[PDB]
């Protein structure tokens, strides 16, 4: 079915300009009207775009939006950052008798940048009497961590995660995330690995279990 | 003032049914469309149904097609959203909202503050697995530990040694259901050749079940 | 209930060619409108310098619907600015539109299994149409420096040409009915007013 596909995160220094992108896929983005909504952590969702391009009243003109059929992508951007614009934004339409939203864009006011640091091992041979793996990651910001965890070389469905909280006066963020395991798997492949994406550069973060 | 307040269940048993209501105050509800929207923790924005001014219009995310059911009482001011067969995955915050424009509904305009309806269950207490650590110094001298706490329902299993080690990374807990469980790291930088010994004080509350392992490499 | 024809527009049994798309004036009459509300029915809908959350409450010196069948990878050039056969030489908008382009897949209506052949579209024009400008004319076109007597040939081609509408088409290649409702504002009086300034 028509698809809506944001980037996960994306961040910009304060009085800048950020650009979170919309792209269809299976379908046309220009068809139908395109929305734009912003939800603050712990907030409800509010109105931000309407039909492609339109401002309700309220909302600053920083806020702007636009179509491009040829990328088949909606684009909303806002200029001179505030803090106030850290939030999720969701874009939004309809592909006949179903209406879709992206995955949504955590969007992050820049504090400094760091990368994540990452620890794994499951050698609770007390649990393997009766196995759940563990992948830890601490002090990275901006707080929007992507985390594959691969069978092998093939990814699984069985792991969890957290939903990335703030550790305390840090300022900056640590999230965990949990998979159920047969020995097989990490016996099979040489190794079996967990790799985390952070911002652009996300070099390595995975490490060898078994 | 439009105001959409979202009233429902919380807490309800897998394969069970439960009744969602919205009641629109500070306009013509009866001349609107209206959206039901839902976000489980961690996730984003998931459409659920829409149901056109009318009543005569009903469409539903393919996810819920059969199990949850829209329907609506101008008479009222009232939506409401019937689910049955409720399933785990279904557990996230419900909001409902209407339709931007009279009648028109390919868009929302204002949003509800949204009901929290979480599927799962018994009041327990949990188990503690150690886990074991490795370093293989290479002037690095970086070897991090810890204890795992699986299964435990609720909030907040403590996790510590109660004694000088002030060096804990302790973390947080995924609710899911499938797991819910802690971990804390503990880091010793002269990777202790077999001697010092870590005690990993772990103590329960709705179970009264402290545990305690010793992290043996 | 002088209520302006809107739905009989969208559910006619039968849709004109593109070539010779059709135009139903609708003047004299209360707007009713709630067929453009089921967007779900559509696989595009999108006005153009008027929003449709506010037509119910607009008057109008007249509106002009025009209804027509094209393929799907062409109902894209059902918008003011863009270009292709469809927009250059069968049927154009104005740069200045003030209406909605709305339309759906009618693959199970005016397709058939040895194909439909019946709906017809300009391939060749000496030059673009100007905006809602219709051309039904059948000069041969001369496609070369060399020029045709009114014969076929090389070079020298029938202007029209027919879709192929098969069910089992790829949907850009579907058959697709277009309505496109222009609302007209004159200086005199309004005679199609929404249910709300009647
Ligand atoms: C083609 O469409 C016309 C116009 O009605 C349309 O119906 C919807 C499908 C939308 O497209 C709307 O934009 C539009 O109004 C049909 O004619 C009309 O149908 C309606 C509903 O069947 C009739 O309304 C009823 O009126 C009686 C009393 O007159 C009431 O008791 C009912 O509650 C209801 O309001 C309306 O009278 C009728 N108009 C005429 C002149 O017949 C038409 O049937 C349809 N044709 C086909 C082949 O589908």
């Amino acid at each position: 079915n028509f698809m809506l596909t944001q980037p996960h995160s994306v961040s910009e220094s304060p009085g800048k300009t950020v650009t979170i992108s919309c792209t269809g896929s299976s379908g046309s983005i220009a068809s139908n009207y395109v929305q734009w909504y912003q939800r603050r952590p712990g907030s409800a969702p509010t109105t931000v775009i309407y039909e492609d391009n339109q401002r309700p009243s309220g909302v600053p003109d920083r806020f702007s939006a636009s179509i491009d059929s040829s990328s088949n992508s909606a684009s909303l951007t806002i200029s001179g950052l505030k803090t106030e614009d850290e939030a999720d934004y969701y874009c939004q339409s309809y592909d006949s008798s179903n209406w879709v939203f992206g995955g949504g864009t955590k969007l992050t006011v820049l504090q400094p940048k760091a990368a994540p640091s990452v620890t794994l091992f499951p050698p609770s041979s007390e649990e393997l009497q009766a196995a759940t793996l563990v992948c830890l990651i601490s002090d990275f910001y901006p707080g929007a961590v992507t985390v594959a965890w691969k069978a092998d070389s093939s990814p699984v469905k069985a792991g969890v995660e957290t939903t990335t909280p703030s550790k305390q006066s840090n300022n900056k963020y640590a999230a965990s995330s949990y998979l159920s395991l047969t020995p097989e798997q990490w016996k099979s492949h040489r190794s079996y690995s967990c790799q985390v994406t952070h911002e652009g550069s996300t070099v390595e973060k995975t490490v060898a279990p078994t | 003032e439009v105001q959409l307040v979202e009233s429902g269940g919380g807490v309800v048993q897998p394969g069970r049914s439960l009744r969602l209501s919205c009641a629109a105050s500070g306009f013509t509800f009866s001349s609107y469309g209206m959206h039901w929207v839902r976000q489980a923790p961690g996730k984003g924005l998931e459409w659920v149904a829409v149901i056109s001014y009318d009543g005569s219009n009903k469409y539903y995310a393919d996810s819920v097609k059969g199990r949850f059911t829209i329907s609506r009482d101008n008479s009222k001011n009232t939506l409401y959203l019937q689910m049955n067969s409720l399933r785990a995955e279904d557990t996230a915050v419900y909001y409902c909202a209407n339709g931007f424009g009279e009648y028109y509904y390919y868009a929302m305009d204002v949003w509800g503050q949204g009901t929290t309806v979480t599927v799962s269950a018994s009041t327990k207490g949990p188990s503690v697995f150690p886990l074991a650590p490795s370093s293989k110094s290479t002037s690095g001298g970086t070897a991090a530990l810890g204890c795992l706490v699986k299964d435990y329902f609720p909030e907040p299993v403590t996790v510590s040694w109660n004694s000088g080690a002030l060096t804990s990374g302790v973390h947080t807990f995924p609710a899911v259901l499938g797991l819910y469980s802690l971990s804390s790291v503990v880091t010793v930088p002269s990777s202790s050749l077999g001697t010092q010994t870590y005690i990993c004080n772990v103590n329960h509350k709705p179970s009264n079940t402290k545990v305690d392992k010793k992290v043996e490499p | 209930t002088n209520l302006c024809p809107f739905g009989e527009v969208f559910n006619a049994t039968r849709f004109a060619s593109v070539y010779a798309w059709n135009r139903k004036r609708i003047s004299n009459c209360v707007a009713d409108y709630s067929v453009l509300y089921n967007s779900a029915s559509f696989s595009t809908f999108k006005c153009y310098g008027v929003s449709p959350t506010k037509l119910n409450d607009l008057c109008f010196t007249n509106v002009y619907a025009d209804s027509f069948v094209i393929r799907g990878d062409e109902v894209r050039q059902i918008a003011p600015g863009q270009t292709g056969k469809i927009a250059d030489y069968n049927y154009k908008l104005p740069d200045d539109f003030t209406g909605c382009v709305i339309a759906w897949n009618s693959n199970n209506l005016d397709s058939k299994v040895g194909g439909n052949y019946n709906y017809l579209y300009r391939l060749f024009r000496k030059s673009n149409l100007k905006p809602f400008e219709r051309d039904i004319s059948t000069e041969i076109y001369q496609a070369g420096s060399t020029p045709c007597n009114g014969v076929e040939g090389f070079n020298c081609y029938f202007p029209l040409q027919s879709y192929g509408f098969q069910p089992t088409n790829g949907v850009g290649y579907q058959p697709y009915r277009v309505v496109v409702l222009s609302f007209e504002l004159l200086h005199a009086p309004a005679t199609v007013c929404g249910p709300k300034k009647s």
